[PDB]
RNA sequence: GUCUCGAGCCCUAGACAGCCGGGAGGUGAGCUUAGAAGCAGCUACCCUCUAAGAAAAGCGUAACAGCUUACCGGCCGAGGU
């Protein structure tokens, strides 16, 4: 239902395209709360029981694009 | 070694010399199981295959005799059935059972009828483009089925283009 | 005596406290 | 082909093989591209549910689909490699 992860990131990140080589080319950044919000939309798309695990999944499609955390 | 085969309640198996006969509601099958130092016998309710030798060659036949007998058990009860489909592209192939042999006419437009004789008490039933080969003797049934497929064999031309013939659809 | 089998037997006994052979196992202790 | 002898490893906490069932989600990863969604190329190859299940080992498609390997479970039961 709710739009994919790759898109929900490009919004609150301010950037459109990722990086040719991830974790090596830190394109964007995301606050902890910025990821907490993206974990509130994908409640159905994810299999996790707690909001904690829901984050982990989302936080797995960022460092593989250059979306550092802080 | 020694292997014991418990015969099914539906069946009764008799044996004299190197010959074993298996009778069931679906018929009877007699076979010769002859090999150096391998004794096959009917011990009341079980068939026994034993030998004092255990070399690779002996073990090979022992295992072979087992499946032969087990296959006979299955043949006299549930029976054996091979399914076949007659496929043709341009020339309508006529497959009929005449006497104790299946005849195929107009194969690839051939004027001369191709034919093969049926082995043993094997029954061949045809229902349109479907054939069913059946009987209690897997040897006889298997061959009859195979012979039918081999009957439409073509060596002269490219088989990928000339695919006409009867083929084995289901194997038991 | 693979360790993962021993560790699984423990994890099973733990959930029972609060493979079919590892279940059967975790039922006899 | 067959006979004999040795070494290592796995196995009744069920091995080897076969058969049945499962082979799931984030997500059709990002990039490149009109498109590429395991499988044209480049890079990375991360975490959830769980008894398993790759950012996919091999076919397959225009691309999907589809078919299976890995992996887990059952059936079986004795040696297997
Ligand atoms: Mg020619």
């Amino acid at each position: 239902g709710v739009p994919p992860t790759a898109e929900l990131i490009k919004d609150e990140a301010g950037f459109e395209t990722g990086s040719g080589e991830p974790q090596e080319d830190f394109v964007a950044d995301l606050s902890v709360d910025q990821v907490k919000q993206i974990a509130e939309q994908k409640h159905p798309d994810l299999l996790s029981y707690d909001l904690t695990n829901a984050a982990k999944e989302v936080v797995g499609t960022c460092t593989s694009l250059g979306v550092t955390i802080e | 070694p020694r292997v014991e085969l418990e015969i099914p309640e539906d069946v009764d198996a008799e044996q004299d010399h190197l010959d074993i006969t298996v009778e069931g509601d679906n018929g009877s099958v007699t076979r010769r199981l002859w090999y150096p130092d391998i004794d096959v016998s009917v011990d009341g309710d079980t068939v026994v295959i034993e030998s004092d030798e255990d070399n690779a060659k002996t073990m090979s036949t022992i295992g072979t005799f087992q499946s032969h007998i087990e296959n006979m058990f299955h043949g006299v009860t549930e029976g054996w059935e091979y399914g076949m489909e007659v496929f043709y592209s341009h020339f309508p192939m006529q497959v009929n059972v005449e006497g104790d042999e299946v005849v195929i006419e107009n194969f690839l437009g051939e004027k001369a009828p191709r034919r093969t004789t049926i082995h043993g008490d094997t029954d061949v039933e045809i229902d349109g483009e479907e054939l069913t080969v059946s009987g209690p003797d897997i040897e006889a049934v298997g061959q009859t089925a195979a012979d039918i497929e081999q009957l439409t064999r073509i060596n002269d031309k490219d088989v990928r283009v000339f695919q006409d013939g009867v083929y084995i659809t289901r194997k038991p | 005596i693979p360790e993962w089998k021993q560790e699984e037997v423990d994890a099973i006994v733990e959930m029972i406290e609060s493979r079919n052979t590892l279940l059967e196992r975790a039922l006899d202790d």
